[PDB]
């Protein structure tokens, strides 16, 4: 678990630079949340 | 080549907080609903059909009709 | 939100009616 | 993980707190009675329909009471044995009911050459076979006869004739010499431990009868031995399709089997 | 404050007011990402700057 | 409930009735030519400090016919076990089967296919006459080399044997065809280590596969051998250093009744 | 120097001839190697070859697979040449050709063998002293010599060292070379199928030890074991390692 | 993965070579000991002793069957001839090339291309290509599903056939499955191993299906003949130049091969 609670967007299940991959995994699933309406933009 | 209202009751007590308020955020569709499912394509054929057809004959509908009318009467 | 699942469930409903045209011919 | 060693556990009296296999024994008189063939595959849809897994419910059979008791299978999670109440076959009903319903530790024993005795009521002579005689002649301290020659094989007194299965007991704290034909029986020298909750014994016809302890102060007729009426044996099968719920309630799964006493005594 | 991270192996953290960058930090994203609504932000953190 | 398996034993670094069997061939006593040697041997093992009617005497008359249904009677088991220089591979299978405990399941080769979960499974067929013929199966159910619908070209691994311990590679289903009428057969798992037992060789050559590993035979204290001219001298020998056997097994293991494996539904 | 802190992979196998007439099967290459798939080696890299005896098949040794596993039949009369092939080739022996006309050869130390490699060895042996004249031989006469080894179809003979000695040997049906243990081969498992670890891979008697690539199973049918190998493919590789010689001398390796 | 070092700092065999000759080479020379007389001379030349293999084939066609070579320095002679061009050119294509292959079958699948990547090859004694598209709903166009007779011809009598038609359309094969198969292979790459020795007059030969491109690398070598010993020494004596315009293995997922490296 990366941040305050074992949830499955912030669960990068880090493989035994690191920043890196966690804001990669974490870009990748953030583009999903398009398709459940979750912004107030374009 | 019935006890499922028990299980269901009892099962319910384990399930996580945080979670569940997170896949309340995330709204469902009539895709997400039955894709996580394994599903016979005999009867993957009519299975949003049946569960529509069930639905619209629900105590929710017949509230939401019944306000409607009242509303459409409410007019005179 | 979430809560949009049951909105659409009454919504497409009406789609059964062709269906159950189908089934008819079906029946 | 540490097995061996008990050690206490703690808890706590206000926190809020809180698949298998099922077999069958039935007598051939219900086989008889029954003349449907194909009526395994009813029962396991009306299993089914009640939740357990389709496909996973067993059955045995066997010719008669005492054949039946002669080495007896416990190969199941839930025994649930029907038996034919009868009017002189009490005994064996009752040794029989002594024996599936209390988990027996046995030891070996070869009577031909060796002496034997008992220190508690715990203790007991379990013979099981085809043909078991048993002569029983007690001795004194210097080995010497009372009421029997022990030089001779016939001046005994026989405590068990033309019997399948046999539970006999003497008095704690006294030597005594056997005699009986092993050719088409065994017999052991076994401790009862404690109460097996695997099994459950359900009696048709007559009346509360059975006596699962040898104590004569107690006749526990516990929450394991059911008494019901019969005339038709799919009526019998229906009531108890009905209630396997409540069975399974009242019993629950094998404590020795369970990977918890691993190095107490396996199963 | 504000957290702007991408795909390519990125990620910034600056103050609305003024446009000048503070330090990050990975743990107040990772909780912030899991409830707080994103926003596609088509003039991207360099542009705006 | 689970006896207490959970809370952790701490200690201190610096803290300060019984039965024994005894398991002989029958051409060994037709060999000793007498009728009251079990007497001698009660009062024997008396002197040695055993009370009288604890050790027991039991036959079995070939390592064929023995292990069909093995038995274990006693807290504790000292075999005797003669060497045959073309009985190897039942030797072994004889000693993995009464030497480590098993939990198996039943089977019946007339609905069901079986497969392999892991390299922790072993197939065990038991009876009078057992014939194990496999043919296994590709990723779409069919026969690879064998016939699935024919009973001639499937492959033998088991024939003219009462003890037989087969193992196939795992990941793949098969199909198995047993003579059932003489031979039962069941899949077994391994959970570890039996201490109830021992087991001591007249002869031999120190070859004993304890187990199916190809890569290692890990001897133990359990398994000796030891030479024979006169069976005599072996009773006495072992009867004489019985306090170290007692010493090099435990009597925490014993199961409920006599047999070698747990029967499961 | 060094210095820390704190797919591409082949399998042959060999087998009797008698194997495979238990087997009674054209077709038994194709299942293997399904099941080697199955297991999680890719199709294509797992040749199969096949010798007739231990005694044909010790001559000319030759090691395809980066990993090769040998199966080796108990021979209770015949112990002597089983332990010659698996000291052949379970040891990395540098060797080099030899004469046996006009001059005589020698040993200095427990790395310095002979090898005998034909179709019928009968090697003889006279040891010579200072002034050239042997001790119970003849430098002429070939039946003074003492035998060492007759109708053999592989031979390590060891001599004591710092000692000449004239050897006469058929030609016309074998061949010697000098060759020196350079190091552990560790390309070749031996399982030997049978018999009670008769195994001896030095001619020190005082050390005899058992590594871990020299392992032994029972066995009834050769199905069992076959399946058995097959099976236990990942500690068998695990126990074995990669080559890491020179190569001086250049011969047929399997790959792809 | 990434290399660094530097420009400005000074910075600065056991390999094996088989040699490749038609069978008609060995007819004219009437010589046995000639592979001695040839190994002698590369040891001469620096190479060292029983490390050179020799190859006989008795016909370019018969060579076209599983021309896997076996040494990791390859040089081929390969004949001569203006009515035999086109599976010279296929020979010099499949062998200058590697190529990573999928079993296939016609009676049962169908098959089409996607990129020009990827051909077709069928290997074997003789392989009759003969193929037709289809469309959408498959429905054959110029041909019949199930007629042999109207099915365009591509390859008849030919020992090794490498073909390649439109992309991105289904296509139906016929082929007697008991004389030549046929397998799915893309390219991947340059393979640097092998290299052709033309022995005659001017070249045709062509090493891509692309007719504006017309590549002619340094891998590929033209001299003339009358006598064969002369072209083995001028082969001999020049191992320099034809070993340093070549290189090593660079294949990313190897094949399943004999392979010759002592």
């Amino acid at each position: 678990s990366i941040g305050s609670s074992a949830s499955a967007w912030t669960d990068v299940s880090t493989q035994i630079s690191s920043v890196s991959t966690q804001t990669s995994t974490i870009s990748r699933r953030l583009r999903l949340k398009e398709m459940a309406t979750q912004t107030e933009g374009m | 080549n019935g006890e499922l209202r028990e299980e269901f009751n009892a099962l319910s007590q384990e399930i996580a907080m945080s979670q569940l308020i997170d896949l309340a955020l995330l709204p469902l569709d009539m895709f997400s609903m039955f894709s996580g499912i394994k599903s016979t394509i005999d009867a993957a054929k009519s299975m949003a059909t049946n569960v529509m057809k069930k639905f619209k004959k629900s105590g929710l509908a017949n509230s939401v009709s019944t306000l409607t009318d009242s509303l459409s009467d409410a007019a005179s | 939100m979430a809560s949009l699942i049951y909105r659409q469930l009454l919504t497409n409903s009406y789609t059964v009616d062709l269906s159950d045209e189908i089934q008819e011919i079906g029946s | 993980q540490n097995y061996g060693i008990n050690l206490p556990i703690t808890g706590s009296m206000d926190i809020a707190y809180a698949t298998s296999t099922l077999c069958l024994y039935y007598p051939t008189e219900a086989a008889t009675e029954i003349n449907d063939n194909s009526w395994k595959d009813t029962l396991s849809q009306l299993f089914l329909t009640k939740g357990w897994p389709t496909g996973s419910v067993y059955f045995k059979e066997y010719t008669n009471i005492a054949s039946f008791s002669v080495d007896p299978q416990l190969y199941c999670d839930y025994n649930v044995v029907l038996m034919k109440y009868d009017a002189t076959l009490q005994l064996d009903m009752s040794e029989l009911a002594d024996l599936i319903l209390n988990e027996w530790l046995c030891n070996p024993m070869d009577i031909t050459l060796y002496y034997y005795q008992q220190t508690d009521e715990a203790n007991k002579w379990i013979s099981m076979g085809s043909s078991c005689t048993i002569k029983v002649c007690p001795l004194n301290t210097q080995t010497l006869g009372i009421g029997c020659l022990t030089t001779d094989a016939t001046t005994f007194e026989e405590v068990a004739t033309a019997e399948k299965l046999v539970i006999t007991d003497v008095v704690d704290g006294v030597n005594h010499k056997l005699d009986v034909t092993t050719a088409t029986c065994t017999i052991r020298n076994c401790k009862k431990l404690g109460p097996r909750e695997n099994v459950a014994v359900i009696q048709v016809g007559g009346s509360d009868i059975l006596d699962i302890t040898a104590d004569p102060t107690t006749a526990p007729q516990t929450e394991r031995m059911m008494r019901i009426n019969w005339k038709k044996w799919w009526q019998v099968f229906y009531t108890v399709v009905d209630y396997v719920d409540q069975i399974i309630q009242v019993m629950s799964k094998r404590s020795r089997s369970l990977n918890s006493a691993a190095f107490y005594y396996r199963v | 404050d504000v957290f702007e991270a991408g795909i390519d192996g990125k990620f910034f953290a600056y103050k609305v007011d003024t446009f000048e960058e503070i330090p990050f930090d990975v743990q107040k994203f990772a909780d912030l990402v899991t409830d707080s609504p994103v926003i596609s932000a088509i003039i991207d953190f360099k542009t705006l700057k």
